[PDB]
C-alpha cells in the first residue's frame, strides 16, 4: 500500500 | 558541486524544494555529502526528501510503461521501459553509494544510524520493485537486512513513537507486502507497531503527538487496505 | 536522436506524455524534427505540449526564486535564480532554433504556419519574461512581430473559431497585457476575438463546438481578471 | 493572467 510520502521537508 | 561550499549547497537545496527542482535538490545535496561531515537531522531530511521525489517520479513513469508493456505482451515500450528502468537503477545506486561512502559507517547516534538504513532499505526496496529473476533475491535480502538492522537498533534506543522509528516500521512493513509476499508479516508488524505508539502517546508534547499520530494513521490506513 | 526511426520518435513521444517525462517528450521530438520532414497536426501538438511542459516548469521555479530574491532585496539566491534562468532561456533558444531551422519556412498551409508562428511568439514571450533593458525591447519585438505575421495569416485563412486562431488571440492578449505593458490592446483583442467567435459557432458541429467554447471561456475568464 | 495551458496532448 502506502510507504511513508516523505516528499516534503 | 567540488567548488562549492558547503553551506551554499545546503541553502541552494532547500531553494530548490520551494522551486520543485528535486533534481537540482538531489544534485546539491549529493555535493554537500560529498563534502565529508556527518549530516544534521535537517540536512538528513533534505537528502532524503530530494532523492524521494527524484526516484518517486521514475517510479510512477516505469509503472506507467510496464502496463503499457504488459498489455501490448515494435520494440519501443519495452525500449522506453528500459531506458526509464536503468535511469532508475542509476539514481538508487547513487544514494546507495552515498550511504556506503561514507554516511553509515560514520553515524553513532541512533536517529542517524537507523535513518540510514531506513534509507537503504528503501532503495533497495525500489531496486527490487524493478529487478527480474535470481538477482531479484539478492536485492531482496539486501533491502531485508538493512531494515532488519535498523528495526533492532530502533526498538532498543528508540521509543516507539519515535517518528523515524515508525516510519521505518511503516515501510518494512510495505516490504512484507508488496516484495517479500509477507502479507502476514506486514500486517502483524503495523498492528504492533500502531498498538505499541499508542500506548506511548500519553508521554508527549502536543507538537510531538501530532507528528506521531501523522504516521500511525499510515499504518491504520495500511491495514484498512489489507485486511 | 540521430540513430533513431522517426516514427519511433514519435511512438515515444507519445509514451513520454503518458508517463509524465516531458523532458524526454521534448528530446524525442526534437529529434523527430531534426528528421527534416514537416511535422502533422498531431505531430506538431506534441512539440507544442512538450515543450510547453519543460518551460512551463522553468517558469514556475523562476517565478519562485526571482520573489525570494526581490524579498531578500549572500550571492546563493542571485546565483540560483541566474542558474534557473539560463536553462530556461536555453530551451526557449532551442525551441526558437528548431522553428527557424527549418519548420517556419516549410509551412505553407495556414494550420501550419499560424501554428509555428504562434510558437515563435510565445517562446519570445517566455524570453522576454526573465529579459532586462534594452535586450528586454528586441526581444519583445521578436515576440510582437511573430503574433502580428500569425494574426494576419490567420484572419485571412481562417474561420473566428477556429482552435489555433482563438489560442493565437488569447495569447497575444497576454503579451499585451503582461509584456508590452498595454492592457486595453489586451482587452480589446480578447472582447473581439470572443465576440466574433460567438457569431460563427452556428456553423460548427458538436464537437467543434466544445473545442472553440473552451478556448472562449479562457478569453471570458482573462477579460474577468482584467475588468 | 492566463494563456492557453497546452500541456496535455
Ligand atoms: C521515513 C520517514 C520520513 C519522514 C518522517 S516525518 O515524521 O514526516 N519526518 C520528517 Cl519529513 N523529518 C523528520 C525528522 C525527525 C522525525 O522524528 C524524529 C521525523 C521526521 C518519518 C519517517
Ligand atoms: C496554442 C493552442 C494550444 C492548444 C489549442 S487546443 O484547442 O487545446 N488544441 C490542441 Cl492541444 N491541439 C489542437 C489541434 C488543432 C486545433 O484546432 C484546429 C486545436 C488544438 C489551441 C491553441
Ligand atoms: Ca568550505
Ligand atoms: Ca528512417
Ligand atoms: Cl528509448
Ligand atoms: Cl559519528
Ligand atoms: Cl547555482
Ligand atoms: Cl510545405
Amino acid at each position: 500500500a502506502g510507504s511513508i510520502p516523505g516528499r516534503r521537508s | 558541486m567540488g567548488s562549492m561550499e558547503r553551506a551554499s549547497l545546503i541553502q541552494k537545496a532547500k531553494l530548490a524544494e520551494q522551486a520543485e527542482r528535486y533534481e537540482d535538490m538531489a544534485a546539491f545535496m549529493k555535493g554537500a555529502v560529498e563534502k565529508g561531515e556527518e549530516l544534521s537531522c535537517e540536512e538528513r531530511n533534505l537528502l532524503s526528501v530530494a532523492y524521494k521525489n527524484v526516484v518517486g517520479g521514475q517510479r510512477a513513469a516505469w509503472r506507467v510503461l510496464s502496463s503499457i508493456e504488459q498489455k501490448s505482451n515494435g520494440p519501443e515500450v519495452r525500449e522506453y521501459r528500459e531506458k526509464v528502468e536503468t535511469e532508475l537503477q542509476g539514481v538508487c545506486d547513487t544514494v546507495l553509494g552515498l550511504l556506503d561512502s561514507h554516511l553509515i559507517k560514520e553515524a553513532g547516534d541512533a536517529e542517524s544510524r537507523v535513518f540510514y538504513l531506513k534509507m537503504k532499505g528503501d532503495y533497495y526496496r525500489y531496486l527490487a520493485e524493478v529487478a527480474t529473476g535470481d538477482d531479484k533475491k539478492r536485492i531482496i535480502d539486501s533491502a531485508r537486512s538493512a531494515y532488519q538492522e535498523a528495526m533492532d537498533i530502533s526498538k532498543k534506543e528508540m521509543p516507539p513513537t519515535n517518528p523515524i522509528r515508525l516510519g521505518l516500521a511503516l515501510n518494512f512493513s510495505v516490504f512484507h507486502y508488496e516484495i517479500a509476499n509477507s502479507p502476514e508479516e506486514a500486517i502483524s508488524l503495523a498492528k504492533t507497531t500502531f498498538d505499541e505508539a499508542m500506548a506511548d502517546l500519553h508521554t508527549l508534547s502536543e507538537d510531538s503527538y501530532k507528528d506521531s499520530t501523522l504516521i500511525m494513521q499510515l499504518l491504520r490506513d495500511n491495514l484498512t487496505l489489507w485486511t
